[PDB]
Formats: structure tokens, sequence, C-alpha cells
């Protein structure tokens, strides 16, 4: 889903 | 091991039989890799980073072998700049972060 | 401390006289910080990741300090979703990955  | 982070923490992974590189990412929920095949089904999927939103194909319950620790979990395949070991397989593999 | 990565690995930072949360990040190069008016010369920069390229303001000799521990270097200002600590930070603070 969020990938930094 | 204890890696240390003077460098990219860029290890060999080995995924669908081929062996690639990949950057361990604390920062990522999920492991994503760079366009490849990988046997089975997949399903469409978005996911954010730090410049937008892309589409993924998510492939389930796949083994990886992250620097001879193995791991059997969710593999996103899609336009990322590097291929991510994610918290998904971190955590399969026993990573933490120490300081 | 060790920091397990069952959750997003969010610490308290101190930056600029504010409190913040940020991301322990070791796939990012950079610290990129939510948009903050920081006082202080800056140089624009473009910085990439999942997603694109996001326009950011770079610090340089910004004081930092991360659970404690202090740091000094240079901080990204943008429209990041969440702040990011990068590996110019966390290896001051004398950041590992364990496994």
């Amino acid at each position: 889903s969020q990938n930094y | 091991p204890q890696i240390t982070l003077w460098k990219r923490p860029l290890v060999t992974i080995r995924i669908g039989g081929q062996l690639k590189e990949a950057l361990l990412d604390t920062g990522a929920d999920d492991t994503v890799l760079e366009e490849m095949n990988l046997p089975g089904k997949w399903k469409p999927k978005m996911i954010g980073g730090i410049g937008g939103f892309i589409k993924v194909r998510q492939y389930d319950q796949i083994p990886v072998e992250i620097c001879g620790h193995k791991a059997i979990g969710t593999v996103l395949v899609g336009p990322t700049p590097v291929n991510i070991i994610g918290r998904n397989l971190l955590t399969q593999i026993g990573c933490t972060l120490n300081f």
C-alpha cells in the first residue's frame, strides 16, 4: 500500500 | 547479519529460480520488484510511493530467499525504480532496526 | 533501541524546534520532510521513488534529533506524504539492520  | 547503512542495503535474493539484487527497505509496507515473470495467478493492485501511485501485479504466497533466509509471501511487480524488499518479508526473516 | 517491523517504524524526531513523527527508511538515500517553513538558504531538487518525482527544497546542515540521538545534515522539504529519515541521518545515529 505505502512504499517509500 | 548486521548491515550498516553507509551504502544502500542491497542484497541478492532468489525468486522463481532466478537471482536478483534487491534493496532492504524498512520504509516499504510491501515488496515491489521491477517488471518480471512470476508463476501463478495475479490480481491488479495500486500502491503509493513518494511520487504518487502506480499499478502493480500482485502475486501471493511467493517463496523468496533473501540473503540466505527464507520468506514466502506477497510480491508486487511493476514500475518501481529499484527492487525492494518491504516489511511484509523483512518481518519473516526476523529483521529489526537497531541503534 | 530495537525497532521491529510489524508496523511502520515511526519514531519521534525534533527538527527546527518542531516535534514530528518520521519513518525510519533504509531504502531512502535522503531525508525528506513534509512541507514546513524552515528558515535558511535552500536549493531546489527533484527526488524520485515509486510513482515518479517530487520537487523539494534542499537545506544543508540542519540539526535533527531522532529518538534522542542527535544528527545534522541535509533535509529535503516538499510534498512528501510522510516524514522520511534516510540513510544520510540513519548512519549518524548508528542505525543498523539485523537478522
